[PDB]
């Protein structure tokens, strides 16, 4: 039910449910981190070849370089360890003659049974007293990490996270998760760079005729002589991608003037002009 | 900490030795349990660094800050891959050298040197401290230029500029920025250069740096020093029961001192998981700090410091790290 | 009177030599502050 | 490899980096060392007449050697009852002084002078003290030996005064006081109370006699106390132990058993610069012997040894933590077998010596076999089957970067996406555990 | 469970013994209830951050 919730989990509040297309709403979930949708329409079968790509490795992923997996095994590895210590601990002898209570009865006399006997509670009690207390150390290690998944699978799975770190390294897209022994395994989906490109950018652009008339990018960035190259040529890119295309009302906001906005007479843009 | 359990517990001696199998495997147990809490020490360090570590940086070089003095947080190389403050704070914070390198060699202080004599052996960290200073440089670096939507462009801004957008971002207007830019980079310099006199008594976050030095040394002590106990023994010592007892009551007298010294390993193993537990959960939150703090612009009330939230700074800290959120607090109002 | 901050009466161990640590120890101490009996020879 | 796996128990390990314990470090050759003084004498316990149990004798002998032996071949011993020692240790210990009381009594009167009992053979004559270990022998004593049994035995029955009839009782290790005494002697033999007054106080006092019950064959008791007072001992056995060595300087620099000023146990000594030198936690680091040298003592286990394994080629190598390479062929035979002879090679890192690496300038991005320090292993591309081979002497990668530098303009630099791909990051989050 | 009922009615060297055991079984009582302060300290320490 989860994983069927992803694609309409879109606007403010929690009330409505969409029944969006997933690959509807990862476009969206892109368009979101600053890519433009000329890039994504342009890139539709790309952006699914590479998606399909990274999620279905995970078919022969459960391997030992897999870290987040061998933690599954550890886990299981860990409860088996705490039941190794009360079956083992039985045949402890703890300075008694015998582990069995009843090679001590038939051995010893009435009295030196009970000091036997007393040893060898002793030692059983303890195994069961620290048995107690590391499942209590151990409940209080899940309960963090039941609050943890708890918000994870809210903020990563049933919305899209803009938190660094969290929800996984790059930038955050879409989170699938399915169940594991004992607990949950995440599946984060992130947008990672490959190849980069280094162009000078703008922090806003002002008409030099008119200099109270100044305009900043919106989830992008204002570079310049990328098309055509020539006298004042700015342009705007999406900041998750680059691909100039002409600066618009709808790339852009009105802004206060700045002492580091360039004035330009040349080409002036649309939301200028 | 690893410790050599049958050492520890038998200091050489063959009867003890025996003794011991009527206890089972206990030293294994012991063995194993040390190596799985250090393996997870180092999966903390492993992790909290992916969080420290940059895709991209911009180079630092003094006058880095601009207007703003960040002299204290850049390198000693720049102007020692550690920063000034980070030396202060180290220096300041009194740690006992655990003499990684030639540390048997100086001992043939006391907890250290009781490392060869009771049995057991501190572990360095997996990073050493100029790696670990790397990375908060690059960190350090990455402030300035971390903007728009999304974590997969790098902006090249210098720091000034991104105290400027910092604040506009949070209700102070240009007009205002612009007329006071002098008096908004004396003001972050007075609050931030602070710092260089701040640790002292009166610094509960510097406290505590030392407090969890402290809480290590205790641990430590506890297994040098228990092994002096007689646990209704005639006397702490083997060589004295087996001299001084027949056969019969050694093997009783033994048996309580190896009772002893067997609780006094278990007390050990079980704290160190206790205390994995809480650097398991300090160590997440050392991460949601570096990502929410450092490279980005908190708007959580709370979380990143008091006031309103604007840079922070992480330099390395004994057994963690040492987090400087910079906050704009109103001082007089209308 | 017996000032127990300049150690006035104890009495060492006469075992082995301690050194840079405290020792906890039941045995025969003055009790501080106490004022002896003053002798007096001319 | 063998200690790595009897560490663990476990003959299937992981590749990892772990410590190990030592199963070859067994001593080789012994010391023994103690005081030599003047012999205890103990004429006085056998060739004087034997003291009453209400006036009993004690000696106290310091600074002398002893030989029990002698105490004993003297006599024939009935019973012993020995607490926190035995005759055999009592035999060859060190102690910081060895006590003797004595007197004659019938053997067939042991229980009364016993632990558990509170007669008035205890209460007002011998109370015998525990604090301190102790034994008890009755023995039968001839009179070839010059044990004489002279005049009248007897022993305090009662010993009340004042006007509440308070028994005047005699505290452990002590004795009937001198008004007892003194009551006593003057008291008739036949257990009638008898009155007086000592000084100020009025005493009633009684005995009885038992000198009817002693004979050729005298029975005595003879009470061993022996202190121990770690270094101040003045007092030791005149026998050397047989296999022990009385010079030290052929055995230094290896591991050995020792008895030395009743200290024993095994280790190491070494000569070094300057009677027991003490740590904060009570253990022996040195000592002052006899000839005027200063040794320092270390257990045979000193070195942090730990082990760091590749599973996929069996391959191995040694860390000998904190410790200099030049330290380590001198304790190569505390080693196991294989690394005591190859040491009869190694790199010095910043987290010990290590056995068994050369060195490389590569790097490691996954770790699994850190050192320490930003140090890690490089496993051999050889499996053990074909031969030993050594471990990359590395360190852990530090993938920097991408450095995109300001400029000095009104402008900046902006580093873009010109392609990418999707990545998945797995994370497993433990929710609860086995019920 | 009593001190006192061991001293008198046990012999000074059993005394030891039976004290120790008493003493012993304390003792463990008060690591225990230390341990456990811990653990639930830590507890804390996560539920007040929250
Ligand atoms: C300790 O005392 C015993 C005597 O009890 C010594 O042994 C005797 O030695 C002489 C020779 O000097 C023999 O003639 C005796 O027959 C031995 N007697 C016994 C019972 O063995 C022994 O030598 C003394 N020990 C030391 C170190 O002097
Ligand atoms: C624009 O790009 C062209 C082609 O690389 C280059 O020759 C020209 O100098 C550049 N102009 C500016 C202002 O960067
Ligand atoms: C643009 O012009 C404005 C108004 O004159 C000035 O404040 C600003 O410094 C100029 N910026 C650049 C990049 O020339
Ligand atoms: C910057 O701070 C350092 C102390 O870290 C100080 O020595 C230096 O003089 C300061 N420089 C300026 C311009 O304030
Ligand atoms: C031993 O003591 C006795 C007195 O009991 C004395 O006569 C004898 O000379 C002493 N012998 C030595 C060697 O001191
Ligand atoms: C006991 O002493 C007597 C008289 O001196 C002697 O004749 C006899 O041999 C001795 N017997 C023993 C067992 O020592
Ligand atoms: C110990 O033996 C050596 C010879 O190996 C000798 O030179 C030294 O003087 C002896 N020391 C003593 C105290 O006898
Ligand atoms: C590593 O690089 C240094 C550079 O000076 C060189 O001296 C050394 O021999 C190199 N070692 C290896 C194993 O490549
Ligand atoms: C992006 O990288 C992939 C893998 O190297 C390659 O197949 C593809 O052609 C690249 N596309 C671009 C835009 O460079």
């Amino acid at each position: 039910s989860l994983l069927g919730s992803i694609a309409g989990a879109w606007t403010a509040g929690l009330s409505s449910f969409a029944a969006i297309p997933f690959a509807q709403s990862i476009f969206y979930r892109l368009n979101g981190v600053g890519i433009t949708q000329q890039v994504l329409s342009e890139n539709q079968k790309i952006i699914a070849n590479k998606f399909n790509q990274a999620l279905g490795a995970m078919q022969t992923g459960f391997t030992t370089t897999n870290e987040a997996f061998q933690k599954v095994q550890d886990a299981v590895n860990t409860n088996a360890q705490a039941l190794a210590k009360l079956a083992s601990e039985l045949s402890n002898t703890f300075g008694a003659i015998s582990s069995s209570i009843g090679d001590i009865i038939q051995r010893l006399d009435v009295l030196e049974q009970e000091v036997q006997i007393d040893r060898l509670i002793n030692g059983r009690l303890t195994t069961l007293n620290a048995f107690v207390a590391q499942q209590l150390v151990r409940s209080e290690s899940a309960a963090r990490s039941a609050q943890l998944a708890k918000d994870k699978v809210n903020e990563c799975v049933k919305s899209q996270s803009t938190r660094s770190g969290f929800c996984g390294q790059g930038t955050h897209i879409v989170s699938f998760v399915i169940n594991a022994p004992n607990g949950l395994y995440f599946m984060h989906v992130g947008y990672h760079p490959s190849q980069h490109i280094e162009v000078v950018a703008a922090y806003g652009l002002c008409d030099a005729a008119n200099p109270t008339n100044c305009i900043a990018p919106v989830n992008g960035y204002f570079i310049k002589n990328q098309t055509t190259r020539g006298v004042d040529d700015w342009s705007y890119t999406g900041s998750s991608f680059y691909a100039p295309e002409p600066i618009t009302t709808l790339n852009t906001r009105y802004v206060a003037p700045q002492v580091t906005f360039q004035n330009i007479s040349t080409n002036l843009p649309p939301p200028l002009l | 900490i690893t410790v050599d359990c049958k050492q520890y517990v038998c200091n050489g001696f063959a009867k003890c030795e025996k003794l011991l199998e009527q206890y089972g495997q206990f030293c294994s147990k012991i063995n194993q349990a040390l190596h799985g809490a250090n393996l997870r020490q180092d999966d903390f360090v492993r992790n909290l660094f992916e969080s420290v570590k940059t895709p991209q940086t911009v180079p630092l070089t003094t006058g880095f800050g601009g207007e703003f003095n960040l002299t204290l947080l850049e390198p000693l190389s720049v102007s020692n891959a550690r920063s000034a403050l980070e030396e202060l704070l180290f220096d300041k914070v009194t740690i006992a050298d655990p003499g990684y390198m030639q540390g048997y060699d100086d001992c043939m202080r006391d907890l250290i040197c009781a490392q060869y004599v009771a049995g057991y052996k501190v572990l360095p960290p997996l990073m050493d401290v100029n790696m670990e200073a790397a990375y908060t440089s690059s960190l350090l670096g990455s402030i300035a230029g971390a903007w728009t939507a999304g974590l997969s462009s790098f902006a090249a801004i210098p720091f000034a500029q991104s105290i400027f957008y910092r604040l506009n971002g949070v209700g102070i207007t240009q007009q205002v920025l612009s007329e006071n830019q002098k008096i908004i980079a004396n003001k972050f310099n007075q609050a931030l250069g602070a710092m260089q006199t701040g640790f002292t008594t009166t610094n509960e976050a510097f406290q505590k740096v030392q407090d969890a030095v402290n809480t290590n040394a205790q641990a430590l002590a506890k297994l040098a020093s228990e092994l002096s106990n007689t646990f209704g023994a005639i006397s702490s010592s083997i060589g004295d029961i087996i001299q001084r007892l027949d056969v019969l009551e050694q093997e009783v007298q033994i048996d309580r001192l190896i009772n002893g010294r067997l609780t006094t390993l278990n007390a050990f193993v079980a704290q160190q998981l206790v205390r994995s537990e809480s650097a398991a959960r300090s160590a997440q939150l050392a991460k949601d700090k570096v990502n929410e703090c450092v490279k980005s612009q908190s708007t959580r009330s709370g979380f990143c410091g008091q006031g309103t939230h604007i840079v922070s700074f992480v330099i390395n800290a004994p057994n963690g790290l040492y987090f400087m959120h910079v906050g704009y607090h109103p001082s007089q109002h209308i | 009177p017996i000032d127990m901050n300049k150690a006035d009466g104890v009495i060492y161990p006469n075992g082995r030599t301690y050194s840079n640590i405290t020792l906890q120890t039941t045995n025969l101490f003055p009790r501080n502050g106490d004022l002896g009996t003053q002798y007096v020879y001319s | 490899y063998t200690q790595l796996v009897c560490s663990y128990g476990d003959f299937n390990m992981k590749s990892g980096v772990y410590s190990t314990s030592y199963y070859s470090a067994k001593p080789v050759g012994a010391y023994y060392e103690a005081h030599v003084y003047p012999d205890c004498n103990f004429t006085d316990l056998f060739r004087e007449n034997a003291p009453t149990i209400m006036q009993y004798k004690r000696q106290v002998f310091t600074r002398c050697n002893y030989n029990l032996t002698l105490l004993l071949s003297l006599v024939q011993v009935d019973e012993f009852v020995c607490d926190k020692i035995t005759p055999e240790a009592l035999a060859t210990g060190c102690y910081s002084s060895l006590t003797v009381d004595w007197f004659a009594f019938p053997y067939a009167w042991k229980s009364y002078l016993a632990i558990g009992s509170a007669d008035r053979i205890v209460r007002f004559n011998y109370n015998q003290d525990y604090s301190n270990p102790s034994c008890r022998i009755h023995s039968k004593v001839n009179s070839s030996v010059g044990i004489s049994y002279s005049g009248l035995y007897s022993y305090i029955t009662n010993c009340n005064y004042g006007g509440f009839n308070k028994d005047d009782v005699v505290k452990p290790g002590g004795r009937a006081s001198q008004p007892c005494v003194t009551g006593a002697l003057n008291s008739p033999t036949n257990g009638q109370v008898w009155s007086f007054n000592f000084g100020g106080v009025p005493y009633r006092t009684s005995r009885l006699t038992y000198t009817d019950h002693l004979k050729n064959p005298l029975d005595m008791v003879y009470v061993i106390t022996v202190k121990y007072e770690p270094g101040a001992e003045t007092v030791c056995p005149k026998q050397v132990r047989p296999d022990y060595s009385t010079n030290i300087t052929g055995l230094l620099g290896s591991c050995i058993s020792y008895d030395i000023y009743g200290i024993t146990g095994t280790g190491v000594f070494q000569l070094c610069n300057a009677k027991f030198v003490y740590d904060k936690f009570d253990n022996i680091i040195g000592f002052h012997s006899d000839d005027g040298n200063y040794y320092c003592v270390a257990p045979c286990v000193s070195v942090p040894v730990s082990v760091i394994y590749d599973d996929n080629t069996n391959q191995y190598a040694t860390l000998f933590g904190s410790v200099a390479c030049q330290h380590i062929s001198t304790m190569a035979a505390q080693f196991s077998r294989e690394t005591r002879a190859s040491l009869v090679n190694l790199l010095q890192t910043s987290v010990g010596c290590v056995m068994g690496f050369h060195e490389t300038n590569d790097t490691v991005e996954d770790c699994n076999l850190s050192l320490g320090q930003s140090l890690c292993a490089i496993p051999p591309n050889t499996n053990l089957r074909v031969g030993r081979s050594t471990f990359g002497l590395g360190s852990l990668a530090y993938n920097s970067p991408l450095r995109v530098d300001a400029l000095n303009s009104s402008e900046f630099k902006v580093s873009l996406p010109l392609n990418f791909t999707f990545g998945v990051t797995q994370e497993y989050i433990e929710t609860s555990i086995q019920k």
